[PDB]
């Protein structure tokens, strides 16, 4: 009986400890998951903005290349015209 | 705008349908003319999967479609698909019912009659337009340049035709129509890419090869010197990133693809290049208007947008032509939409307002009215 | 639920005292005084069933102005009215579509600011300019100032 | 023959919407009766026409509204 | 205005909009009746002998055929509009439906229903 | 609930049977699928000893039973035991008679036809359901993620299969089914534990080895570095208490058991790991949808729950794939029940309500109806 | 004594369950935290890339305008040559 009372007491104490730790862990898990979702959304928006900017940059590169080639051709023709 | 009635300047083309209301500077909606049925099975239920994606929608789902152009070489080979394309163009890209708008289609020279008659019959029976008129694709490109003479080389994507015009009087016996165009250049590029290891076979990958051709290829000023240079140095090798990675490097395929225009023997065609069919088209004209045609050579159409073609063509013609004449090649920066700009200008004219084929006239003479006085 | 939330916000003796009596009964294990997450879960479990905690957590943190795991007043009534769906999202899509298409006086599929405020003047209800700006921001999902049917239905959720 | 179907459909539109008119056998009194019935038919037809026009207008308006909703969502 | 107060504000907005829609429909019907009366003009029945009645009936038949064909055209327009609006509403559903699946829970009983099932007949308010 | 009729979303699986009514978040009853006859003699009279304990009851009396799974690799090898499992699932774990509920079974890709036909024949003749439908286990896992594209790797306990899907159109020629799964990992772990002295042989002790695998094993980010570290330090040795005491210490067996997934040569299988069959499955797809599949790689199934697999797989694929594409691996926390959640969503759809195989249809065409339009 | 011993055994079982739940929660928390850190770093990198791309686009616009002006001047010169 004495041994059983000791075991019941210590087990009850440890169970209270474990349940409180579980409550803490669940709360922290919820908060961190919410923060993760927010950060993921931010990353997606940053990625799409960067992609759009890069596409526009590539188009500008192409256009400037074309106009430069036209300028070179016209310069050669101007020398010939002189 | 408001009251009154504006005309629809549609331009079927072959590869890009360009449309918009008359009186503007640029077409309102430009989108590829492809209709692609899905080819796999499809397991998700209720996804809202349609049976045919047309226009620019099928250039985004092209991974699981089988795109097929409804216009082969100017002529129309699949009338149901062409009707679908027109219906899309009217209702979704412009959102104007055709019951209240005249239409101005465009047609290549020397095309089969049945194509034109079926086109007018469709426009009058299915879409039920008030009045439609069909115009030759080169006269419009001459309108857009603001000229009234000149010989225009309209190298589209389906067919390349070369209509000489003087003082507004077209010369019907000097039209030289050649069936080499952008599509054959795409196929030839797709065929010579296999010499490095890249194999494109699917009808969807033809679009990728077309993008490669548009962004990288250029016309060499002198072919043999470029072939010699590309075989020694490596200053030409430009790389390009596929839709999934695995960049590719194009060597002397860059100027060999569009060289087919000036040497149609590459794809096995017998005829002479676009540099010599223009000179032949000029020489068929009378002896007194050859100087004006030499001085006012006009370029149009999409395929004439290669970087460095306005110099190669001038060099070739100067080699062929007599040494005294001055050879000038008009290459406006708005080459691609030149035909449509000219179409808008023509539809906006007051003198032209009584040339439309009114519906009552069609009801009295049938579809064969188009060959009659209302051309 | 549409009547429940409004009535319980300024509830009389009866059902508020019912809530207080429930709280007093809950002292068989839960004594936090202000309903936290774990005490709420314990109370719900001791009732005789074990519902999925996701519903409870969305009741206790989503609709709240704090979302700290505790229970506020108005959000408790939000939980009560969220058990069922009686507040009919602010009318029906057919009636809403009719009122929006007549609201779209220039017939462009969007609600401009000027005709919106003119119609708001036509409403004649109690006016709160702060609430007007709140509705303006609710109609800014795409941040254009205009209210299309999407955001119109969005801020009309529960309009009874 | 889909085109044959369309042509026979428009022919049936021009023919069946035409009815078999019988008023010469209807005597002067029965001719007045037939005139009254024809007027009632044409007036009802015009009412149906106007109602269809108005419903088409409202359907086009709702089409514009839904398309604008799509554009805002796209 | 409070949350319930602004809900009632938007409710009165919907009420005024319903008033406007009802008056719009009433005036639409009245003015369309006026327009039809301008079109659908009753003619004089008495005083005409046989031949004039026959000619008038021929004219009425021609007008009936014409307006019937026109009604067919407008009905085709209405069918096209129905198809287009159906496609647009389906695309609306595709854009903001499908993946809008709610959390269907069979253990979140209604507060009154849950309290009753766990206590008997205790819950009666909600 | 009340009137109306809810569907039963059963999911046979191989190792854990997951079932529950359509429209919820989690399966109502999850229990191992084992049927174990007693093997000893039995001397107590009137103890009420049954002849076969199925489900979770045989995981508590496993000390005197011979558990045997009725599903080997997706396919069903022992039809009587499977019928017993289904009967238990319907009557004791859900307590709903099947005469009043539609059922939605799930089946691995590329399975024998006879298995599916026998399944539908049983469901219609023995249990006498109103209507049943069989769905591929990967499409559901794609439903649960709320996507509509992506390539899903569903590494269950019986068989690992990799179904790529784009825009709702499944690609039947790119399904790569591999028969390495959780059971082979359990056997390999039980085989390498013998290197320390612990011998597990009985079919009951396979459950203990499975528990060890679940609780201790993890996937190493880099295999050689972990093998070198575990051979010098002792920071990895984690201990575990058997069902009777005598704790055991697992050394570098921790990350060697699940490494078999990426190197199937360990258990003598020829094929490539799950890191390379995904890349091969992608490369069989068309060239224009590879970017989307790269960005939406989905993990599912139980065996993909090892701590640290979503990083090892991403590192491997990034090594294989072109450097420009972005590789993203979707690993939802509810991985184990992903297939069943997707099944619930699919059964709750209104558009899907007319795809069930109604009983009158089965009466008219026989069990071979499943291969027909009602897939 | 025997009744209290049985109750103590039940308490022991509950303590074991609580231990397992706490361990599972701890594992989930650490996994989510590490994932969040990685995602945050990647988001910062993406935003920096977007900044770089915008700078490139601005420079290309400047170049395009310059070359356009040069082309106009050369075209006028060519017309005078003609
Ligand atoms: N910038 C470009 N560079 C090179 N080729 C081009 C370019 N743009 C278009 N093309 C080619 O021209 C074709 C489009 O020609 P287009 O004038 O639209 O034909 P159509 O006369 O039928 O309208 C495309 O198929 C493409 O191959
Ligand atoms: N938490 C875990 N960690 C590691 N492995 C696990 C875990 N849970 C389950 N498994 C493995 O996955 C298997 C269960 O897979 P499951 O998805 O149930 O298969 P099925 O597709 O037949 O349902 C078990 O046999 C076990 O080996
Ligand atoms: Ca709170
Ligand atoms: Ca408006
Ligand atoms: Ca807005
Ligand atoms: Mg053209
Ligand atoms: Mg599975």
């Amino acid at each position: 009986a004495q041994k059983d009372e000791e075991k019941m007491e210590i087990q009850e104490i440890q169970l209270k400890e474990a349940k409180h730790i579980a409550e803490d862990a669940d709360r922290k898990y919820e908060e961190v998951a919410r923060k993760l979702v927010i950060i993921e959304s931010d990353l997606e928006r940053a990625e799409e903005r960067a992609e759009l900017s890069e596409g526009k940059c590539a188009e500008l590169e192409e256009e400037l290349k074309t106009v430069t080639n036209n300028l070179k051709s016209l310069e050669a023709q101007a020398e010939k015209y002189s | 705008d408001d009251e009154e009635t504006t005309a629809l300047v549609c331009d079927n083309g072959s590869g890009l349908v360009k449309a918009g209301f008359a009186g503007d500077d640029a077409p309102r909606a430009v989108f590829p003319s492809i209709v692609g049925r899905p080819r796999h099975q499809g397991v998700m239920v209720g996804m809202g999967q349609k049976d045919s994606y047309v226009g620019d929608e099928a250039q985004s789902k092209r991974g699981i479609l089988t795109l097929k152009y409804p216009i082969e070489h100017g002529i129309i080979t699949n009338w149901d698909d062409m009707e679908k394309i027109w219906h899309h163009t009217f209702y979704n890209e412009l959102r104007v019912a055709p019951e209240e708008h005249p239409t101005l289609l465009t047609e290549a020279p020397l095309n089969p009659k049945a194509n034109r008659e079926k086109m007018t019959q469709i426009m009058f029976e299915t879409f039920n337009v008030p009045a439609m008129y069909v115009a030759i694709q080169a006269v419009l490109s001459l309108y857009a340049s603001g000229r009234t003479t000149g010989i225009v080389l309209d190298s589209g994507d389906g067919v390349t035709h070369n209509v000489p015009i003087y003082e507004g009087y077209a010369l019907p016996h000097a039209i030289m129509r050649l069936d080499l165009a952008g599509r054959d250049l795409t196929d030839y590029l797709m065929k010579i890419l296999t010499e490095r290891g890249y194999s494109f076979v699917t009808t969807a990958e033809r679009e990728i090869v077309r993008d490669i051709k548009e962004k990288l290829c250029y016309v060499a000023l002198d072919f043999e010197n470029e072939m010699a240079t590309a075989a020694s140095s490596s200053s030409l090798e430009k790389s390009y990133e596929l839709p999934d990675g695995q960049v590719i490097t194009i060597g002397n395929e860059r100027f060999r693809c569009p060289e087919t225009l000036f040497q149609p023997s590459f794809i096995g065609m017998e005829s002479a290049g676009i540099h010599e069919t223009t000179y032949n088209s000029i020489m068929k004209c009378d002896i007194d208007i050859r100087k004006d045609l030499y001085a006012n050579n006009v370029l149009s159409g999409g395929t004439t947008m290669y970087p460095g073609i306005a110099d190669r063509m001038q060099k070739e013609i100067t080699a062929l032509a007599p040494s005294t004449m001055k050879i000038k090649i008009i290459a406006p920066p708005e080459r691609k939409y030149s035909v449509w700009i000219g179409g808008s200008i023509l539809a906006s004219l007051s003198t032209f307002q009584q040339m439309w084929i009114s519906k009552q006239e069609y009801d009295e003479a049938g579809p064969s009215i188009v060959h009659r006085k209302c051309f | 639920d549409d009547i429940y939330k409004a009535a319980v916000e300024q509830l009389t003796e009866e059902q508020k005292n019912e809530f207080k009596a429930a709280f007093d009964i809950f002292v068989l294990g839960a004594e936090d005084g202000c309903i936290s997450t774990k005490e709420l879960g314990k109370v719900m479990r001791m009732l005789g069933q074990n519902p999925t905690p996701e519903e409870l957590q969305e009741m206790i943190d989503e609709v709240d102005e704090d979302g700290s795991g505790t229970v506020d007043f108005d959000e408790f009534l939000v939980m009560m009215v969220r058990c069922m769906k009686d507040d009919s999202k602010g009318k029906s899509e057919e009636e809403l579509s009719d009122l929006f298409r007549m609201f779209d006086k220039n017939a462009d599929g969007y609600i401009d600011l000027e005709e919106l405020k003119i119609m708001l003047q036509a409403t004649g209800e109690t006016i709160t300019e702060d609430d007007i700006e709140e509705l303006m921001k609710d109609g800014d999902k795409n941040n254009d100032g205009r209210i299309d049917y999407d955001e119109f239905l969005e801020f009309m959720k529960g309009v009874e | 023959g889909k085109r044959q179907t369309e042509r026979e459909k428009k022919k049936k539109i021009l023919a069946e919407r035409r009815k078999v008119l019988a008023i010469d056998h209807l005597n002067e009194d029965q001719l007045r009766e037939k005139a009254k019935e024809l007027w009632q038919s044409i007036y009802n037809l015009e009412a149906e026409k106007f109602d269809l026009q108005e419903k088409f207008k409202q359907q086009k308006y709702e089409i514009n509204v839904l398309r604008n909703r799509i554009n805002d969502n796209q | 205005i409070s949350a319930s107060r602004k809900l009632q504000l938007k409710t009165l907005m919907l009420q005024i909009a319903k008033q406007e829609l009802e008056r719009e429909a009433e005036e639409r019907r009245g003015e369309k009746g006026r327009a039809l009366s301008t079109r659908c003009q009753p003619l004089e029945l008495a005083g005409l002998s046989f031949a004039e009645l026959q000619d008038l009936c021929r004219q009425l038949h021609a007008r009936v055929d014409k307006v019937d064909e026109e009604r067919y055209d407008v009905e085709a327009k209405v069918t096209k509009n129905i198809t287009e609006i159906a496609d647009l509403n389906q695309k609306i559903f595709d854009l903001r439906g499908k993946f809008k699946r709610p959390t269907l829970r069979r253990v979140r009983i209604s507060a009154d229903a849950m309290m009753q099932a766990l206590l008997g007949a205790r819950a009666k308010e909600t």
